[PDB]
């Protein structure tokens, strides 16, 4: 999810998406973890057979063949982790993610409590004013002619520099803000 | 009945001599003494009418309508007060005017004695409404907004002036006393088919029915603020008020010439619903729920039972005020986003959470929850075309499920979710816009206790 | 062998079972590469307009204006009368009227000749 | 595979930042500073104030309101059996036919 | 004066002053849940004195205290029924409350809205209440709409999650196709007996026609989550767990059953509907229970069981047995709500996890939920002398002992078996096997208010069918007589659902593996019912909703005829007419022909 | 909850822990910042597992292109620190 795309997926990321959904469905079928162990080594065993081949046809032929059989019998009800895109906790805590930039909507009388994190808050805009400008040149030097081609973003290599398009990857609300 | 006309005239006087600084202070406190004023009239009896003089009278159905008139002026003003500030003194003074010219005319219209007077007042409300629309509006497409707005009226209102004219010169008077008593049967004939039509066309426009519909969501997109409420609150149920009064002479012809108009509003209620699943814009989706409604209430006046006609003042009134609070809480929303779309700002109950309250009581209002007002007219219209025909329940029972969804589609598409990111320009609410939700909200369920206030004449 | 998958407008067909995907071809890549490379630049357009202290409004996206614009005021003006266009709005607008119209009319003619005849037994009923 | 050099480089500064803002996060002991200004017992009160308080109102409102008007509260005119006696009129209600009694 | 009706009424009253309370200091303190739970608790040991009187006496009573509008001959007021089953169900369900509240005290620890949370459960407490109490059919309306309202509100809790808000406009969209048909019924009884009251209803409809009560049945089917409507039901716990304990399971969806069962008068009058009836609840029950033998979420297990227990309560009302539906209803509610309890204590102690895969040996590991869960889970079942053998066991009978349906019969046997098939699927696969949990150990329950809130309706689990059965009057022939073969019919089958889906499973310790069939994907993807309609339907009316509505006729041909027909009219009149060159020889040759053409026409 | 407030010592130690009953290394080895390729001489197939494990581990998946780009426990350790929001 951090890291940026590529423009395309490899034969070996292929096989192993392959083998991650296939050993994760063949847990969700065996619930009990002797059974699991003894079928997900069956099915390692199976899996490295064809590692040396090198025939590209063939590699082909290969996992394509075999994504038919996983979509045959990949337990139409997998196991999902609460959190995952599809768990039953998925999105539970995305209506107490309050942006930071509210804080700056405060009443004075609010804002007189808590003075020390508001001073804090302060030295961080002081940090993103001068930084966003040094960013700036910095992302316009260093950026290919005619656009991007990958969506990365390249580090800092100054002294004094910080990574480009910082502000709102640091400040995030959090994972549990309430 | 000059106890509130002269009022609202000195109104002017006082907007146009007011400081610079103090016109929306001295028209807000004193359009509320006014609808104070207002209150008297409801105290109605179960006889004729409140018969002031030879040119005004009052009725339990013109009563809730004027009480709701003089209520709206207090909160377009307050809905005007945000993006009129950076304007010069003559043109708010000039936009305070138009509105009190509107709410006079309203206000002769309701009580009209004559159907020659009341059709006078019925189009002088059309200028300042154009007026409004064409001057205070963003859009570059205010000016074919008003056009549509101006014609569909004129071009629905202009046989209605020669259809009177007739009736007079036949009858003798266009008193609505004179015709009440004297009401004769209008024979079959083509002659008085073309009469009813000329005398139903001009308030089904307005309503509109849903071949006519057309101008309204235009006029209600590029209108401001205020221009939105009063026409969603009060113009959309002159319609209902005319032909309420002029049906009394079209019987016994409206039986078989009602059916068109029946079957247009059954099924163009159910497409208005249904066009609000499908929408990108929440003014355009306001304008048809108002449409729906409209419909409704159109079918209730052509059955024109009892129970028909205390179903469609309750809905109508109902329907204004919830409409009103509808487009404020929208407006609300674009004088932040400046988009007036409602998949751009996303995720409001977050960061504005009364707003959100707001929002949940408005479209929970808009649904026809009971044992709200809008549910007593939803209800007894319901059960008012049962009896005309076991059939239209279906239609009915459609209506009701569809509308339900796309309310909550409004509350779920800004209210609920994840906040758009890059939007940092929301600020808390005002004070001034809770006040003006309060205030559009606390009628409703203060009526609810005495249903029978807007029940109208035949309760 | 096992049972094949057929897709359909509402089950679309998987991603990993797309007979596309293993058909690689150097002009696949290329293409691609630039689809990759138009996203990059409109991401980094819209973090270099995101990220900055000073912006402090709404960021306009054209994307959307040209969806909203297309779906209701760009209809019309590309509408071409066409016998699909005249039958689909004949139908859809005049049949479900004329409809409704025959089945209230039907049922209103039974009701008022069963109550002309008299065998409806209206007791009770006083309110209409 | 696995990360660039770059992308090391980049992920160790992000990280360094995001720890710093988190532990900036964190309250002093002082921070809600708030402002002071004013101008069985637990369920003797409550009972009286929740229970006893309405129960008056109620009792009193359809006592000298509700029942003041006709047909506002109907009964169920409990039932009757053989040999009871009603204490408005005295009389008793005929016991039954003496049917055989067996097991 | 009878302190009947002061009482009944002060219940319903000081249920609602912490809602007035809700805008005072008490609602921003950490002390607003206790408050509220302990004004639930007091109004239900103050409405087990009416309760008493009834079994005393039989005391019946009518209080119609505030007039509401009336329109012409009809009049409305605020009209309470406190009939044997609204002083029957509101000790039952104010229990439940106190319980389902002083779980959530602990479930809600950590949720920043707690108060408003209490707050909600209130409210829907408040309208239910209502709902029972309802003498006239707008109010029990009222009642009907507030529970449903307070449903959405509470299944979409989360409002950042999309699938809650999903949710909640689902149980809307079918609530409200099972309103169609309340409004049919009130339109037709309005219509037809001149009034909305339940006493001039009963008294004008000796032999009630079909409308109406296929009206019943279709407002029945939506709010119990019947076969036509019923994926909302398991859709809804998406929602906290002390809202699916409260609302969903016990209280809430027995809103259709009970509407069912205050118009039995009507029902026992017709023979079609009661068929009707009779039919939907037992496929009903099958298609639960057949969807619930295979699931892995526990939560969804326990709403499918719960759809299966409606449907036999419908099953009930069919056979002409509005009181034993009742006492179902009661005794579901004990049971049910506790066996919520037990799930949601094991998916708190095993941080949030809901999946049976990943829970193991918790036998020993926590035992007091275990037995509760074990006893919750007997109960269910239907042990002799339990809670649930009182109003089960009779179910049975009384189905086997009527002129009903065989295919009917069938299949309320065949759910009876599915459902202690899911009950042993639930101990099995939660309590038996070996621990499969993250290697962090977090579990505990060394807690007052989980331990209390649970052994309460325990007590009530075990006790309350045997002192409500022989406390209540008899209000029903009874079958004594019955054959042998035939009265163990019932615990014939438990025990052999028990035994065979205890052998199914103690299968999956074997070291064998295999693809599964289509009957297994046929009940784990709900019938693929779920599926089709919620992706047939929609799309086929929201294309259309933009095609044909909006774009084709609004947009287009409506625009085309009035306006722009009219627009281009004009236009091009207006061109030819101002296209004049200005030569006076063309305009004086017009002159010369309207001259002459006037001279030959006008005399 | 009631979840003590783990840190970067707890998810090293059990990352640590989880790795060293992986028998296909040998426990006095393997490192903090030992490689996975070529430190330890182990599959990607290897990886992946670890992975797996890791995951069983902690209750939480991590997506693939992410998980496919870790080699050295060092650098797992501060990614799932950085998902958790671990102050030290
Ligand atoms: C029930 C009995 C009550 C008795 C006590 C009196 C209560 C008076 C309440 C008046 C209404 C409130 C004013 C309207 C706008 C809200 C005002 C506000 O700003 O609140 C901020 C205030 C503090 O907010 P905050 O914490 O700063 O902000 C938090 C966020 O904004 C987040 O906010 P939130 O999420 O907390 O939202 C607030 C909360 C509540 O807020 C609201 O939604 C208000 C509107 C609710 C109704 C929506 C319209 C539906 C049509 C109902 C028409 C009823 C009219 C009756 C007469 C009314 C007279 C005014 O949300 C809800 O609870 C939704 C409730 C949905 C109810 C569904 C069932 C409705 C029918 C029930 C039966 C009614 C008649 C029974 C007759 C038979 C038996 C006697 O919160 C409240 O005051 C909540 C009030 C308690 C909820 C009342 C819900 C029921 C009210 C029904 C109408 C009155 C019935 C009287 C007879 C009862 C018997
Ligand atoms: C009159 C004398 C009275 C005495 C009668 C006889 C007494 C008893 C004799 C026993 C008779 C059979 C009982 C055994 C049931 C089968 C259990 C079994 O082996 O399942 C494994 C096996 C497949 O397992 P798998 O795929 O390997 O799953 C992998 C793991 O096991 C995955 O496992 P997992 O860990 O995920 O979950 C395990 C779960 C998952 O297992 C399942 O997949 C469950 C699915 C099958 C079990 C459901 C049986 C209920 C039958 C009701 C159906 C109603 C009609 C539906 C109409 C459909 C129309 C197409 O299994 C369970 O939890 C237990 C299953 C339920 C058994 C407990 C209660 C059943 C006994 C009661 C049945 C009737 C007696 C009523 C008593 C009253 C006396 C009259 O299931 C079958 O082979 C199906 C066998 C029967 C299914 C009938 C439906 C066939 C429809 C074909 C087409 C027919 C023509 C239609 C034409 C219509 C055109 C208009
Ligand atoms: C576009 C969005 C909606 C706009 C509003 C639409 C609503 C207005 C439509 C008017 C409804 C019908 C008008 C006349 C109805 C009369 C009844 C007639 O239809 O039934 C038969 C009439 O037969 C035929 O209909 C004769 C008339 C046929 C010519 C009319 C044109 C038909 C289609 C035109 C529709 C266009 C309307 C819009 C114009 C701009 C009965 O036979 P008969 O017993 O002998 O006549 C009885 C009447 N008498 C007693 C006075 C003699
Ligand atoms: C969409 C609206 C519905 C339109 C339905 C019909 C549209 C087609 C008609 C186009 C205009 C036709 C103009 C000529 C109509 C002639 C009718 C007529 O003369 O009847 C007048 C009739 C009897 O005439 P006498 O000679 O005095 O009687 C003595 C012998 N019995 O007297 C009257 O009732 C006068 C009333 C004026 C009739 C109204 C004429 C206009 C058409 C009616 C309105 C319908 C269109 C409304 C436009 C809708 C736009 C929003
Ligand atoms: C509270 C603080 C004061 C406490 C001490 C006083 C206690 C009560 C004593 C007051 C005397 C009794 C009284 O109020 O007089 C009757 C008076 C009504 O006047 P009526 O003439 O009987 O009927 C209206 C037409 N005239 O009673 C009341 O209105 C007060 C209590 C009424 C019930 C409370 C309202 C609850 C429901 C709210 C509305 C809900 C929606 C409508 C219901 C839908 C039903 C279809
Ligand atoms: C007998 C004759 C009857 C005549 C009835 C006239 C109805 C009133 C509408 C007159 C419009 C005619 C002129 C016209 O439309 O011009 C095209 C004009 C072009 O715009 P311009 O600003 O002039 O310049 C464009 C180039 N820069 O098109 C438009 O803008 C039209 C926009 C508004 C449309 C108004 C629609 C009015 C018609 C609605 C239905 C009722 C019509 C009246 C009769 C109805 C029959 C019962
Ligand atoms: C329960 C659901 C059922 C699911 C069914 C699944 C079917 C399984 C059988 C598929 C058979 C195959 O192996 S698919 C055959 C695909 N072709 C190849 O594997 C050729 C070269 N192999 C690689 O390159 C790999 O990456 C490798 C060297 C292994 C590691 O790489 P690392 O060194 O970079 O880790």
């Amino acid at each position: 999810a951090f890291s940026a795309p590529a423009a395309y997926l490899t034969h070996q990321q292929k096989v192993l998406r392959l083998y991650k959904r296939a050993l994760r469905h063949l847990e969700s079928w065996c619930v009990h973890r002797d059974k699991y162990r003894y079928f997900a080594c069956l099915m390692r065993a199976r899996f490295d057979e064809h590692k040396n081949e090198k025939d590209m046809v063939k590699a082909t032929q290969l996992l394509r063949q075999a994504e038919e059989e996983f979509w045959y019998g990949q337990h139409p009800q997998p196991y999902i982790f609460p959190e995952s895109p599809g768990g039953t906790s998925y999105e539970r805590y995305e209506c107490y993610k309050v942006p930071e930039w509210c804080l700056d909507d405060w009443h004075p009388s609010e804002k007189a409590m808590y003075p020390d994190y508001f001073a804090k808050r302060e030295q961080w805009k002081r940090l993103r004013r001068e930084s966003w400008e040094r960013e700036v040149k910095q992302l316009q030097e260093e950026t290919p002619p005619g656009g991007p081609r990958t969506e990365a973003l390249p580090p800092a290599r100054k002294e004094g520099d910080l990574p480009p398009l910082w502000w709102h990857i640091v400040t995030r609300p959090r994972e549990r803000p309430m | 009945m000059l106890k509130i006309i002269i009022p609202t005239t000195m109104l002017l006087p006082m907007t146009w001599m007011s400081k610079h600084n103090m016109i929306w202070i001295n028209a807000t406190v004193h359009s509320l003494l006014i609808s104070l004023i207002s209150l008297s009239l409801l105290n109605q009896l179960g006889e004729n009418s409140l018969n002031f003089s030879l040119t005004f009278f009052s009725d339990s159905l013109s009563a809730p309508l004027l009480v709701l008139t003089t209520w709206l002026l207090p909160l377009m003003l307050m809905a005007s007060q945000s993006h009129l500030s950076k304007e010069t003194t003559t043109r708010k003074k000039l936009y305070i005017t138009m509105l009190i010219l509107l709410q006079l005319f309203l206000i002769m219209t309701f009580t009209a004695t004559e159907l020659i007077l009341f059709y006078i007042l019925f189009e002088a409300t059309l200028v300042p409404t154009l007026i409004i629309i064409t001057r205070w509006g963003n859009q570059t497409e205010r000016l074919n907004a008003g056009l549509y707005f101006l014609f569909y009226t004129l071009a629905g209102s202009l046989p209605l002036l020669v259809a009177l004219v007739y009736i007079q010169n036949t009858t003798g008077s266009l008193n609505f006393l004179i015709i009440h008593y004297w009401s004769h049967p209008l024979s079959n004939s083509w002659s008085n088919i073309f009469m009813w039509l000329a005398c139903i066309m001009a308030f089904m426009v307005k309503m509109p029915l849903y071949g006519l519909h057309l101008w309204l969501p235009k006029a209600h997109v590029e209108a401001p603020i205020a221009g939105s409420m009063v026409l969603a609150a009060v113009l959309l149920k002159l319609g209902g008020y005319g032909m309420m009064r002029i049906t009394t002479i079209l019987n016994p012809l409206t039986n078989y010439m009602a059916y068109p108009f029946l079957m247009l509003s059954m099924w163009g209620m159910i497409m208005t619903s249904s066009i609000c699943l499908r929408q990108t814009d929440l003014k355009s989706l306001i304008a048809y729920s108002s449409v729906s409604h409209m419909a409704l209430v159109i079918v209730a006046i052509m059955i024109q039972t009892p129970w028909s006609f205390m179903g469609a003042t309750a809905l109508m009134i109902a329907h204004g005020l919830t409409s009103s609070m509808l487009f404020c809480l929208a407006n609300t929303n674009y004088e932040r986003v400046h988009s007036r779309t409602m998949i751009l700002a996303r995720g409001l109950q977050t960061l504005l959470p009364l707003m959100a309250t707001w929002w949940l009581v408005a479209s929970l209002t808009n649904l026809a929850l009971p044992p709200s007002i809008n549910l007593i007219g939803e209800l007894f219209i319901i059960t008012a075309s049962f009896s005309w025909s076991n059939i239209t329940i279906i239609l009915m029972g459609m209506n009701m499920m569809i509308t339900a969804l796309y309310s909550l589609y409004m509350l779920i598409t800004t209210q609920r979710g994840k906040y758009t990111h890059h939007i940092n320009n929301i600020k808390p609410s005002f004070t001034r816009e809770n006040a003006l939700m309060a205030l559009h909200i606390l009628p409703l369920l203060l009526l609810t206790l005495n249903p029978k206030m807007i029940l109208g004449p035949l309760y | 062998s096992f049972p094949k998958y057929k897709p359909s407008r509402l089950a679309t067909l998987p991603a990993t079972l797309d007979p596309a995907e293993y058909d690689i071809s150097p002009e696949t890549r290329k293409a691609q590469a630039e689809r990759l490379a138009i996203r990059s630049r409109l991401k980094r357009e819209y973090l270099l307009q995101y990220n900055d202290p000073n912006r402090l409004g709404v960021i306009e996206d054209p994307a959307l204006i040209r969806w909203t614009y297309a779906r209701s005021a760009n209809i019309y003006p590309n509408f071409r009368p066409t016998p699909k266009t005249s039958l689909l709005g004949a139908l859809f607008g005049i049949g479900p009227l004329f409809f409704w119209y025959y089945v209230f009319k039907t049922d209103r003619d039974k009701k008022e000749k069963l109550i002309q005849e008299g065998k409806l037994d209206q007791t009770f009923n006083i309110s209409y | 595979s696995g990360y660039t050099p770059d992308e090391k480089l980049r992920l160790q500064q992000l990280r360094e930042l995001r720890r710093r803002w988190l532990k900036d996060q964190e309250l002093s002991p002082r921070e809600p500073v708030l402002p002071p200004r004013r101008v069985t017992y637990r369920h003797s009160i409550f009972a009286v104030t929740h229970v006893l308080i309405p129960v008056w109102i109620i009792h009193y409102y359809l006592k000298y309101h509700v029942t003041a008007k006709p047909y506002t509260v109907v009964e169920r005119k409990p039932r009757i059996f053989p040999g009871d006696t009603i204490l408005e009129t005295g009389e008793v209600i005929p016991l039954m036919k003496e049917f055989p009694d067996q097991h | 004066m009878n302190p009947f009706a002061s009482l009944t009424l002060t219940t319903l009253t000081i249920l609602t002053i912490p809602i007035m309370m809700s805008n005072s200091n008490i609602y921003k303190t950490n002390l607003y849940p206790n408050y509220v739970k302990t004004t639930v608790s007091y109004a239900f040991t103050l409405s087990l004195v009416p309760l008493l009187m009834f079994m005393h006496t039989g005391q019946e009573m009518i209080i119609s205290n505030w007039h509401w509008m009336t329109l012409q001959t009809v009049e409305l007021s605020l009209s309470f029924k406190m009939d044997y089953f609204s002083v029957m169900f509101i000790p039952v369900a104010l229990f439940v409350t106190w319980s389902i509240m002083e779980f959530s005290m602990w479930y809600m620890h950590s949720d920043p809205f707690i108060n408003r949370f209490f707050k909600y459960l209130l409210l829907f407490l408040i309208t239910m209440m209502i709902l029972v109490t309802a003498n006239n059919l707008f109010q029990l309306f009222i009642g009907w709409e507030g529970v449903g309202i307070m449903s959405f509100l509470l299944i979409g809790w989360w409002h950042g999650r999309t699938d809650a808000n999903t949710a909640a406009l689902q149980a809307i969209l079918y609530n409200r196709i099972g309103d169609i048909g309340f409004v049919l019924s009130m339109a037709w009884f309005l219509t037809h007996s001149n009034a909305w009251d339940l006493q001039q209803i009963f008294m004008l409809n000796n032999e009630c026609p079909n409308m109406p009560l296929i009206g019943l049945l279709l407002a029945a089917a939506g709010k119990s989550a019947q076969f036509g409507l019923h994926p909302w039901l398991p859709s809804a716990m998406e929602g906290p767990t002390p809202v699916s304990a409260l609302l969903h399971s016990s209280t809430m969806v027995v809103a259709g059953v009970f509407l069912l069962i205050r118009f039995y008068p009507l029902m026992e009058t017709n023979k079609l509907v009661q068929t009707m009836t009779l039919c939907l609840g037992a496929i009903t029950t099958l298609f639960t229970a057949l969807c619930a033998i295979t699931q892995n979420d526990i939560k969804k297990i326990v709403a499918f069981s719960t759809s299966s227990q409606l449907g036999l309560m419908m099953v009930t009302i069919g056979i002409n047995q509005p009181h034993l539906a009742f006492l179902h209803i009661c005794m579901h509610a004990f049971f049910k709500a506790m066996l919520f309890m037990c799930s949601g204590s094991i998916i708190h102690s095993l941080n949030d996890e809901q999946d049976i895969r990943k829970m193991g040996g918790l036998y020993k590991a926590m035992p007091f939920t275990t037995t509760a869960l074990i006893i919750g889970s007997l109960a269910l079942t239907g042990m002799p002398y339990l809670t649930g053998f009182y109003s089960k066991d009779l179910i049975i009978e009384a189905v086997n002992m009527s002129y009903t349906n065989a295919w009917a019969l069938l299949m309320t046997l065949i759910a009876t078996s599915l459902t202690a098939a899911y009950s042993t699927r639930i101990i099995f696969f939660a309590f038996l096997g070996k621990p499969r949990f993250p290697p962090l150990v977090l579990i505990n329950e060394n807690n007052p208010l989980l331990i209390n809130s649970i052994k309460r309706l325990l007590i009530g689990s075990i006790f309350a069918g045997f002192i409500i059965s022989n406390n209540i009057p008899p209000m029903t022939v009874p079958n004594t007589t019955m054959p042998l073969y035939m009265k163990m019919t019932a615990l014939i089958v438990t025990i052999m659902g028990f035994m065979l889906a205890l052998e199914l499973n103690n299968t999956t310790y074997y070291l064998k593996f295999k693809y599964p069939s289509q009957t297994y994907k046929f009940s784990n993807m709900l019938g693929y019912y779920p599926s089709i309609m919620h992706r047939l339907p929609t799309y086929h009316n929201l294309s259309m909703s933009q095609k044909s509505a909006s774009s084709l006729l609004d947009l287009i041909w409506l625009e085309t005829i009035l306006p722009k027909t009219t627009s281009f009219i004009q236009m091009k009149m207006s061109i030819m007419v101002s296209n004049q060159k200005g030569l006076i020889k063309l305009y004086f040759l017009s002159f010369l022909i309207t001259i002459m053409i006037s001279m030959t026409l006008f005399n | 909850s009631d979840a003590p407030p783990l840190t970067l010592e707890a998810i090293k130690d059990r990352v640590l822990y989880v790795l060293k009953l992986y028998d296909k290394i040998d426990p006095e080895k393997l490192s903090v910042n030992s490689h996975f390729m070529k430190d330890l001489g182990l599959d990607s197939l290897d990886q992946v597992e670890i992975i797996m494990a890791m995951e069983d581990e902690f209750g939480f998946e991590i997506p693939d292109i992410d998980a496919e780009k870790l080699m050295c426990p060092q650098e797992i350790v501060d990614y799932i620190a950085d998902k958790k929001d671990v102050y030290e």
